């Protein structure tokens, strides 16, 4: 039904000030209050503001009074959140959600429709190449009739890095893990599980695709 | 409206566009009084305090209404927070009716209408009560209808309070005199 | 304000059964207006939480009748009739009475597959890693169940708790198992001094902890 | 004042302050009517239109004063333009009384007080006139006294117009009836 | 009595936006309207705004609506003029003048007290060093018993350049001329009149002092 | 709005005499309020204009009684009793009725010294000019009176009106004479081609215009 669309992915360095934009569509933006709520790195939400377009004023969470400023523009139909002095604890996804009628002709009072998410990362803006380290087996390909092959990608930024196995051909037994953060640099890992007969009989390779570095590293695992 | 360029015809046009509605409400108040002529004929001191009672009524209105409009336009209250301002405006209406009737009865006594003291004393409280409440639940009712309650509250509470300033004062007069 | 909460945090159910999600407030979520603001949101994996139940009795539009929200006062509950594949995710029960409108801790909706044992595999640093400029041994915990798992990183058989990272994948879409990557970043000589790297994982299914160690 | 934290007494303090400042002007209008009682006793329909006449007087006030203040606070009218807004507000007061009274005499006729038609017709014009002029030269007089007009004009013009609405309506009644 | 002090000398590039500051002192700045009036390069004045501090709004000359913006700050007691897109015709001196009471308890209604002048100069502000030239007599020091000596200073910026004769010793019969503008570079001239017996018997020199170039050129006039 | 004006633009008077400054509006400066806003300001040489006469009848504070402002309607006049040395400058008569509050053209207050003839002296480009890269011949008009003067820049005896600058000093503080600088910027070649540089000045005292020319 109503499509609530906000800004795209966001990148900032500490001490900065980002203006997350949330545009309304499908309803009269003047007559519904936009609620700003942030979702941390895979955890519970936290409601961080309720801007009333008609009056342009807002009520604020106690934990976020000052570290956030909500303004809107009725003609532009966009809801604006302006984070101020955002520490590394503000590394989260920031939803805007239409959640209150101005006429209160809705019954409920909370969260009709939500945005799509503006990933906000506070880490230092150091675009780094995604070094790849083909994770070889334990030692000498010990027996067991079921041996898996891994792949490591350390020291890169930002989050989105695709990893495929033999360039998206053999995606069976694959496991790709979330791009965890480690001191201003991410670390993607991967695993493929095969039979002890298919490897090293079949040349298995590992490739990545980092956009902000335009890097396509292709490296194939060697038996130690 | 930009003023110094506008002519008397345009000024009259806009201002009469508003004053016709306000004098229609005045017409309603006049009819309400005309309905109670049987007590005004019996005692003619009643009319001496219609202006002061209506002023205090439609003043408690335009004070509570513009006290709730600000508190509602700074997100200090919400449209689901009317039952908590209700049991607060009722209390302040009582504590304000007492402290206004305590002076208007003094005025009535100093004028010298002892037969009118009970009705004035009851009516001032019962009007700055049912005008305080109707000036406090007018912003919520307006914002729940869909209208910005800062636009159409200043005249609306004045009419909805000077109607009751007669419909209650004269009724109390009929209960207390004849 | 109301330090609201949910129990349990993980809800292992099947596809086609009834699942009950508790939601116990801290103080009473009855408003001065007087109706029970205990909104329920469902956040399907990798989406935005859309509203499911509002004013705990009622239901939102576009919501299939599978969801049932009931309770009042301080203890509220959302129950499913038959868990479908479009209903998995995480379920937030929020409130709207006391500013700030806090949210619940949220509980997931996994699938109660058969309990399995992890296919652990220590991975020593690659030959490239030996000449890379870094040193990082990594231990993989693949295809286990349930979510409850933890790695014990022992060096030479002795425990280590420095510079550790861990990332768990979400539920698999083929057999609904979990897998865990445990990396160990360290300097060169600390890698070049020690030979044994005991990756220990304590699982709910296995009696003794499942271990893995290689001698360089 | 921040609202939702304040208690009934905290509200009552400020609200009774302003309402008791206005109840004194209510007292003086009451005294004026008590003085003119000699015509209210003679005809009791006079009291039927005190609310509408005052709610047109102290309304043309709070409308002309607002119009002048919002045009004096944007430098559209300099403070030395009182004599040029005078010969414009007099004209618009005439051209607005001649229609407000035109509607109110229709109301009086529909009520059925033919002895009230001339007095109401003269009186609504002479209240709208000397309330428009006093609502237009209230902001100039206030800004020439040193006070911001927008602050203390809304109550002041209402009082200065209901007093001089009674004092004109009753005087015209004494001239046209007894 | 009342001291009305405003900003100092001003320099701008064409098309810029300069914000002239006028601070009030000695009176209640909230209750007297500040009038902004500009004086051209030695010509008549022109009234270019009347800011009302209490309301913060202003009335504007027809010729300057948009080319100027008056704002104030009651607490700071400063009157602010912000010129916008200031062309070459805005090369003037800009007075602020308190000139109308808020209570209008003054009688008259225009110009009680004035600022001191904020010379606003528009040019390509190339702080060229002053090239100075010893203006020798006509030819061979012809007779007449009264011969004058001149001195020229072309190609400098900004206006204030001191010229002395023998370093401020012989200032009799001297004439120093206004620093006229000529296509973004000024031209100061000078002339000293002496007797035909004192020169070339006495060593007459010409020296300048340009602050923004820190230049002190010293030269003695030669007889051609 | 009211394209206001003054006559005359220069007022040669003495020290200790009476000087009358006219001020003729374009349309009547009587306000709807109805009093004659024709304020008079005095701008002493190199200062800011301070108010002298307001509401032409009245007088400002701190103003000596030497100034007399009178008239009404459209023609107004400021008259001095005895011109003192602290009263010289330029006199602006403004208005305040019709926005914009325009100002008058302003008239100066010189001193009626004895009429003198200029000490004209052409100054050919210096010896450093000969090795400067540019050419700038200058002609000085020193110690004359009154202000009304104009240079005629003739080259080889033929008139030229290109690239001319002119700066007049203000009134001198010793004998109250005026002096005028006439520079002539031109390229090197135009200087090296032409031989005669006729600096011509037309003064009201001399019958024939005074000239000065040199042959390089």
């Amino acid at each position: 039904e109503v499509k609530l669309q906000e800004s795209g992915v966001e990148l900032v360095k500490p001490g900065a000030s980002v203006k997350i934009s949330c545009k309304a569509s499908g309803y009269s933006f003047t007559g519904y209050n936009m609620n700003w709520v942030k979702q941390s790195h895979g955890k519970s939400l936290e409601w961080i503001g309720n801007i009333s377009p008609y009056y342009g004023t807002s009520i604020y969470n106690q934990n976020f009074k000052g570290k956030a400023t909500l303004t809107v523009d009725r003609s532009s139909s966009t809801a604006y959140m302006q984070l101020n002095s955002l520490t590394s604890e503000d590394s989260a996804v920031y939803y805007c959600a239409r959640g209150e009628s101005f006429s209160n002709y809705e019954g409920y009072y909370a969260m009709d429709y939500w945005g799509q998410g503006t990933s906000v990362i506070v880490s230092s803006a150091k675009t780094t190449a995604p070094s790849v380290y083909p994770l070889a087996p334990v030692c000498g390909d010990t027996s067991g009739s079921s041996v898996t092959l891994g792949c490591l990608v350390k020291g890169y930024f930002p989050e989105p890095v695709t990893l495929t196995w033999n360039s998206g051909s053999l995606s069976s037994g694959v496991h790709t893990f979330p791009a965890v953060l480690q001191s201003d640099l991410y670390t993607l890992s991967s695993s493929v599980t095969v039979t002890s007969s298919t490897w090293p009989s079949q040349s298995i390779t590992c490739n990545v695709a980092h956009p902000a570095s335009s890097t396509k590293v292709d490296k194939k695992i060697e038996p130690r | 409206l930009v003023y110094s360029e506008a002519g008397p015809v345009a000024l009259w046009l806009a201002r009469v566009r508003w004053l016709v509605i306000l004098i229609l409400t005045g017409m309603v108040t006049s009819s309400i009084l005309q309905g109670f002529e049987s007590v005004l004929e019996a005692v003619t001191a009643l009319a001496f305090y219609v202006p002061v009672l209506l002023g205090t009524g439609g003043n408690t209105g335009n004070q509570s209404a513009t006290l709730i409009i600000r508190a509602l336009a700074t997100r200090d209250l919400d449209l689901r927070d009317w039952r908590r301002v209700f049991l607060k405006e009722m209390g302040v209406g009582l504590l304000l009716g007492l402290t206004l009737s305590f002076l208007l009865v003094g005025k009535v006594y100093w004028d010298g209408h002892p037969l009118l003291l009970p009705v004035v004393g009851v009516s001032l409280v019962l009007i700055v009560f049912f005008a305080n409440l109707v000036g406090a639940m007018l912003p919520f009712l307006l914002r729940r209808l869909g209208v910005d309650p800062a636009l159409v509250s200043n005249p609306l509470v004045a009419t909805l309070s000077d109607v009751t300033g007669l419909l209650i004062y004269l009724s109390v007069a009929r209960l207390l005199l004849e | 304000d109301v330090l609201m909460t949910q129990t349990p945090l993980s809800l292992p159910v099947s596809l086609g059964d009834q699942a009950s999600i508790s939601c116990r407030s801290s103080q009473s979520l009855v408003h001065s207006d007087g109706n029970t603001y205990l909104h329920w949101y469902l956040q399907k994996p990798g989406q935005s939480p859309k509203l499911l139940i509002y004013k705990v009795s009622n239901r939102f539009s576009g919501v299939p009748d599978r969801f049932s929200g009931s309770g009042s006062g301080t203890d509220f509950t959302l129950k499913i009739s038959r868990v479908e594949a479009e209903d998995l995710g995480v379920y937030f029960c929020s409130q709207s009475t006391h500013v700030p409108w806090t949210f619940g801790g949220g509980t997931k909706l996994e699938i109660k597959r058969a309990d399995a044992a992890p296919t652990v595999s220590i991975f020593p640093p690659s030959s490239e890693q030996l000449t890379s400029g870094g040193a990082s041994v990594v231990c993989f915990l693949n295809n286990f169940y349930p979510k409850d798992i933890n790695v014990k990183w022992k060096i030479d058989g002795s425990e280590r708790q420095n510079g550790v990272l861990n990332s768990w994948t979400d539920q698999d879409s083929k057999d609904s198992t979990y897998s865990m990557s445990s990396t160990l970043t360290l300097t060169k000589d600390e890698y070049e001094r020690h030979n044994s790297y005991t990756c220990e994982a304590t699982h709910k299914t296995s009696t003794s902890p499942i271990v893995k160690s290689f001698n360089r």
